């Protein structure tokens, strides 16, 4: 908000436009794991104990946030391609009952109407990018999905991706909320922005931005195929990082 | 070579800058990334009470010099007026070649001017220096922000991409904090967000009280008696070789600036030209100077254990639970008490935790560069207090062995000054090392 | 033989000019095609701060010479007026045999003229050379484009195929960029697309500022402190044998033209006649001079590994992740620090990446000729910024071992000047080598 | 567009009119291969993520491009032999619904009406030509086909070649679009013009400009016959290049 704060934030952005590496990879991360489980909080605000879905819902409800929608296979971020809250509510038949505030918001948060409890995984788009100045491999987050992991009769994930949150837009509304991170410490010392920036959403890669625009589902249907493909992608990026190593044979033993 | 006394030339190198494995009990991620730093001069001992006492003596000297220079409080009018020797009408800021003020014998006006900054206790009749009238005024130049592309004076020079035409009416916002003094004596620090118009938009003037917060010995230690500490930790003549505590980060910057000013005034050398001044050490610089630039060095000693072969303790931290004096010292011990690391730095991890320039963000390592990295956030006035959080490192006497490990970040507010926060003044060395390793 | 000092005569030869196998992780085609080049003189060391400082001293000298030559700013009127000795009314551009201007003692007008180009800091009171008034003006002749068939003066000589009659009203479009100076002092560079009418349509006049962008040390390195670098990398007397950085490609051409002018002025030799001048090295010329003209030489050293037998590092690149100083140097090291290749070229792959003449197109190798190949694109003003992309090669201190391999193209904008972009001035050698290999 | 740009482009053309080699060869290249798979992008413009077929369709729709048609065995490039967009649309019954723009275009792009997704191979005419000045074997591209690789009941290619794109005409509209090239890098650093100029369309030769004007189909119907004939042509051009080698016995070993 302050001029110095804006200057620091601008100096803090990752200017990636001319880099000889722009590998964009899509990762599904399970909240069941202890690392990502910071997203299993009660939907109600109750002060500051909120998950991501609750605060995104609260921000989009007040029309203070600009967000985009899904495309079922592609990801086009266009100004005309804007998600409509009517389409958001008709996804599960949520009533309108417009509020008298109007300017503050048009739809009242109906307590537990948001499916914060039944979302169990997160989609993330991470762009591993080289740097033309300091030659350090880094990551830039731009998009995520709170995939609707519903529970039907046979237990299938039955995912209906609600919409596409651009990280740049939600960043101002995440850099302030500083919820607890690790259960064995239970300290309010790291913001959720620090959680995303520090690359702690350990999960498995669903598919990269391949030329064929394919996914891991095209491979063997067995889940072990998904695990082996995710580990293959992970070790291939690890090998890309290792290819810059020039510090071999440092044992100095005879 | 200048080679300042009390300094050690730490060479350039690289450090992993963190710890890979994480204490599950502590529940921290323990993030790390390699970082390389250049060579610089670091003072071996934490700045003791003697050095900061020299600083406060200097500021008291010129304070009373100015007060006696006022016509209403003595009117000595030494200064330096027009026709200085060879007809030089120089600006009369202050005269320092004048005879030193004399105690006991003086005129009434001179005694009144001297006592204007002294403070006598109504109930105790003890005279000391006024904490709110021991103010240091200095100026710093934001060299890094002045050379930025978007902060260049000429608008057409702010964008080297010729595809988009440069608008002469560019709306760019600058920042500048220049505490100015008023007629009432209440020093008011203000921030200005005027549009970039001239070079003056890149100079920051700071006037801050510099007397250490002795009350720190009491405020952060409730239900404990420290009368023998807050009373004369600074004032005791025997407490000269002990590091000073209670220093605010602002006072740390002020003292480093004063050290730079003293170095510039003394040893006249036109060859130095734009030779680098003193500053606070950065987070990466401090950690590299601590762990010897070695990945395997968890602590600033060769071995991985806190006990030597004979069981002796290195560094006056808290060894055991409620066992502050197991090492041998309870409060911040005297400098150079323990065996130094071969890098030449005394009490590298121990004694008093160190002020460092880089602002804490909890991103930190994963958000700065790889060459002499540091974060600069000169937050001004109307900012949230969270953002005014300078990071500290080193581990103090009160902190357990976990915090004595060099690769441990820790919060600290720049405004507050605690009884466990020392600091160092560090300079950049322009050394033409041939290498040939 | 002239044999310029600091030069090395690299002979003619051939090089595969690329790398066959491709790094799958990097995902590049790694296209290559053989190319043969002739012999030429290449300077062993990257042009240091001393040489560019000599250039800026020269341009400052004649700048103040012209300013004092103005009647309004001193009116010394030395010049060279009609009846020069034996009645020669030569054109009075500038006088350089006049007595050198004297510091301290002078008239008020001379001091004002000298200070007209100097710049004093309002807040720091430091005087240096004005970046926007250290402008070099030169002229180049487009010999290659003047001798083209379609660019011949006579229309009937533009087509040797007699089947089609030559139209006297041929509509051919020429290009010429001649930055002209205005009365306001704002140097404006313009392009002209007038129809071919005379020989003047083939001469390009360029006036460009030549003071290096010291701010490059800050703009491309955010969240890192380089106050000790941008302040006096050029200005430090000890930083003489270090390569200069921050040079724009336009300034590189200007400096090479100045070196040609200095070579022409000194050593009077009518036998030279049309003897070749200095220029930037071409992409193929640079790569051939790097890899010794050997296919198996991935890097400009005999072995295929970056470590010697004892583990020492050659070239001050970035060896490891965040390990800039593993080789021994962090910033651009001094020239000739490492062991040179037997071709006689110091720091051939390392230190600072090199400016090269050929414009990057990503076609490159597969679009130029086989004899002394190079691409010429003197883009002017109203062109997309993408086309103004001069290629660079060499690998710098910041770049990993992958970019230190000589057969690696890399983007670079001609306008911008970064803290890792040095350059070389190279000349064509007219050598009558007998061969007999 | 600029005068210097036009001069550079003219200096960049391959003047092949008097060369003692003009071997014109026709190659079918499969987009299923990772190398050629830069042509499997969504048909919609959505900014710049387009394949070749989409941009050719967009250019011919606005009447800003001049293109020719097929001949079913021959390839005659004549001014009077111009492909008609009516014949383009009646190939699959595409409606007209003329637009009000008129000058801008006459037919509105009906989203997924273009068969960008179901094209799976490319025809290319490449002229390997010697040079009378520098004696370097080179290639000059002049014509291509987006062969309509339809999927009938029995899976036959059922190709209907839409039309013949001259490379010289499409070159100005390809030198600007600079889509990503290799999936393991995902960097926007090479234009599609660089893709064609650098000879990366690795495929198999269908037939050369033989005297009999025949094709590989006249040989044994087995696909292995096609593979062996394509490899025979490839090694014959490789041998033509090798015939200029005068650098034998460089081992210098005893
Ligand atoms: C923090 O900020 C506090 C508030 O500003 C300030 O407190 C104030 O002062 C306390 C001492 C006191 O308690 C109160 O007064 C209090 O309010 C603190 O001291 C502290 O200040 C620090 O930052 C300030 C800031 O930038 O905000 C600094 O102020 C700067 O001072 C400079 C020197 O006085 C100013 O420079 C010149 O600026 C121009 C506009 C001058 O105005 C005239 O312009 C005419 C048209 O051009 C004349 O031709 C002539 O032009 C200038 O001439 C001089 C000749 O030397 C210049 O070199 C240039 O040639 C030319 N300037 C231009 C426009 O290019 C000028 N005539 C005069 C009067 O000389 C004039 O205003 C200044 O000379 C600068 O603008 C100002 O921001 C402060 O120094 C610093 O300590
Ligand atoms: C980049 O371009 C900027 C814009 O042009 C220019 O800036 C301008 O100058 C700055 C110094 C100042 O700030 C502003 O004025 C600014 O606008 C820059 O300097 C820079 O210029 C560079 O490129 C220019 C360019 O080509 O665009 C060069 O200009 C050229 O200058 C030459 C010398 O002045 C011109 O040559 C002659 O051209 C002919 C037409 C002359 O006109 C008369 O023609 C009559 C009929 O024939 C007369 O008979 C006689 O003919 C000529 O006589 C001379 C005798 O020496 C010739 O040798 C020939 O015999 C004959 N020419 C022909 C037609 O064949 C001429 N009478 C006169 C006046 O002598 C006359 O105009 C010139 O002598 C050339 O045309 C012109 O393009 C610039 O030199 C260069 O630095
Ligand atoms: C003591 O400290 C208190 C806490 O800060 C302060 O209290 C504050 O003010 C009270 C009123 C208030 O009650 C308090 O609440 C609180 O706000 C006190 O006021 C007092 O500090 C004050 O006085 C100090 C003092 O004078 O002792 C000030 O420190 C001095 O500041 C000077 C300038 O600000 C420094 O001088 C430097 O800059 C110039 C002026 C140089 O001095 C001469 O300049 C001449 C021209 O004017 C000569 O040309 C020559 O300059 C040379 O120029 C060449 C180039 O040509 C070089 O580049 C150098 O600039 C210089 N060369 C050298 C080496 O001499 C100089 N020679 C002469 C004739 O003396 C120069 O000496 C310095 O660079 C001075 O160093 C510094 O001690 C303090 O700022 C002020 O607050
Ligand atoms: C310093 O640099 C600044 C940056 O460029 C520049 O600032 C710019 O201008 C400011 C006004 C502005 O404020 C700035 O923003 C910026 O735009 C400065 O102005 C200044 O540069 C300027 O002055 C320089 C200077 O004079 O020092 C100029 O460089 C000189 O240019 C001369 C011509 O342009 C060069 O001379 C060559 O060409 C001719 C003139 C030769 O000189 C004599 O010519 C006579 C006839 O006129 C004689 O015949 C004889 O010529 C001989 O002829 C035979 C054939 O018969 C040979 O072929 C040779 O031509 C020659 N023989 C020899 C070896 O002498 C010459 N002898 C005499 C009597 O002197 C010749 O000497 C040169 O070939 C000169 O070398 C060069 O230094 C700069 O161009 C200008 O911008
Ligand atoms: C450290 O803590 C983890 C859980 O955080 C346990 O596996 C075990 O206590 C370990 O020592
Ligand atoms: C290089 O990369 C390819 C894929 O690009 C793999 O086959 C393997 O990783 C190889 O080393
Ligand atoms: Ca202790
Ligand atoms: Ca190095």
């Amino acid at each position: 908000l302050s001029n110095r704060a804006q200057e620091f934030n601008r100096r803090l952005t990752q200017k990636t436009d001319n880099a000889p590496w722009r590998r964009v990879v899509y990762r599904r991360v399970d909240l069941m794991e202890e690392s990502n489980a910071v997203l299993y909080y009660p939907p109600r605000p109750i002060g500051d104990r909120k998950n991501l879905f609750s605060t995104i819902f609260g921000l989009i409800n007040s029309n203070s946030l600009d967000v985009y929608e899904y495309l079922d296979g592609f990801e086009a971020f266009t100004d005309q391609y804007k998600i409509k809250f009517q389409e958001f509510l008709d996804r599960f038949g949520i009533y309108y009952q417009p509020s008298t505030n109007k300017n503050a918001e048009l739809f009242k948060v109906a307590d537990s109407d948001i499916p914060s409890a039944e979302v169990k995984a997160y989609y993330v788009k991470e762009e591993w990018y080289f740097t033309p100045t300091n030659s350090d491999v880094d990551i830039k987050i731009q998009a995520i999905c709170p995939i609707m992991t519903g529970q039907d009769e046979f237990g299938e994930v039955r995912n209906q991706p609600l919409f596409w949150i651009p990280y740049e837009n939600i960043r101002p509304y995440i850099a302030r909320e500083r919820v607890m991170l690790s259960s064995l410490n239970n300290t309010r010392n790291s913001t959720i922005d620090d959680f995303f920036r520090l690359n702690l959403y350990k999960g498995d890669i669903v598919k990269t931005e391949n030329l064929h625009n394919r996914a891991l589902a095209e491979y063997c249907p067995t889940p072990d195929s998904m695990k082996m493909e995710s580990k293959r992608i992970d070790k291939e990026l690890q090998g890309f990082r290792d290819g810059l190593f020039v510090t071999q044979d440092t044992t100095w033993m005879k | 070579e200048p080679s300042p006394f009390g300094m050690i030339q730490v060479p350039r190198g690289s450090i992993v800058l963190g710890n890979k494995e994480a204490d599950s009990l502590w529940g921290i991620p323990a993030e790390s990334r390699p970082i390389s730093v250049d060579a610089f001069w670091m003072d071996r001992t934490e700045i003791t009470n003697a050095q900061y006492r020299q600083f406060v003596y200097y500021v008291r000297d010129s304070i009373i010099r100015e007060r006696l220079a006022d016509p209403a409080y003595g009117g000595n009018e030494e200064y330096k007026i027009t026709e200085n020797k060879f007809g030089e009408p120089v600006t009369p800021h202050l005269d320092w070649s004048k005879p030193i003020p004399s105690e006991k014998r003086a005129t009434e006006e001179e005694i009144a001017a001297i006592n204007s900054v002294y403070y006598t206790n109504p109930v105790t009749h003890d005279r000391k220096l006024n904490p709110d009238q021991m103010v240091y005024r200095y100026e710093v130049y934001d060299y890094r922000s002045a050379a930025l592309r978007e902060h260049q004076l000429k608008a057409a020079k702010r964008n080297l991409n010729t595809d988009i035409k440069v608008d002469p009416n560019a709306v760019v916002m600058i920042s500048k904090d220049t505490a100015f003094v008023d007629e009432s004596g209440n020093i008011i620090s203000e921030t200005i967000t005027r549009p970039l118009s001239s070079e003056y938009d890149f100079l920051n003037t700071y006037i801050v009280p510099i007397y250490p917060d002795e009350t720190c010995w009491v405020n952060d230690f409730p239900n404990a008696r420290t009368e023998i500490y807050t009373r004369m930790y600074f004032n005791h003549p025997g407490y000269d070789d002990y590091p000073v505590v209670g220093i605010s980060w602002e006072q740390a910057q002020a003292f480093c600036a004063w050290r730079s000013e003293f170095f510039r005034k003394g040893i006249r050398l036109p060859e130095g030209q734009i030779m680098d001044d003193f500053r606070l050490p950065t987070e990466a610089e401090w950690e590299y100077a601590a762990r010897m630039g070695d990945s395997n060095n968890k602590y600033p000693w060769s071995t991985e254990d806190l006990r030597t072969g004979r069981g002796c303790f290195l560094g006056n931290f808290k060894p055991g639970e409620g066992d502050y004096t197991a090492d041998g010292h309870l409060i911040p011990s005297r400098v150079s008490s323990f065996s130094p690391n071969d890098f030449g730095l005394y009490d590298m991890a121990g004694n008093v935790a160190e002020w460092t320039s880089t602002a804490f963000s909890e991103s930190g390592l994963k958000q700065m560069s790889d060459i002499n990295p540091e974060l600069e956030y000169k937050a001004a006035l109307t900012d949230p207090y969270i953002l005014k959080q300078k990071v500290v490192r080193g581990g103090s006497w009160k902190d357990v062995a976990r915090f004595i490990r060099s690769a441990t970040r820790s919060h600290e507010y720049q405004n507050v000054g605690r009884s466990y926060i020392g600091f160092r003044c560090v300079r950049t060395s322009i050394a033409f090392s041939s290498g040939k390793a």
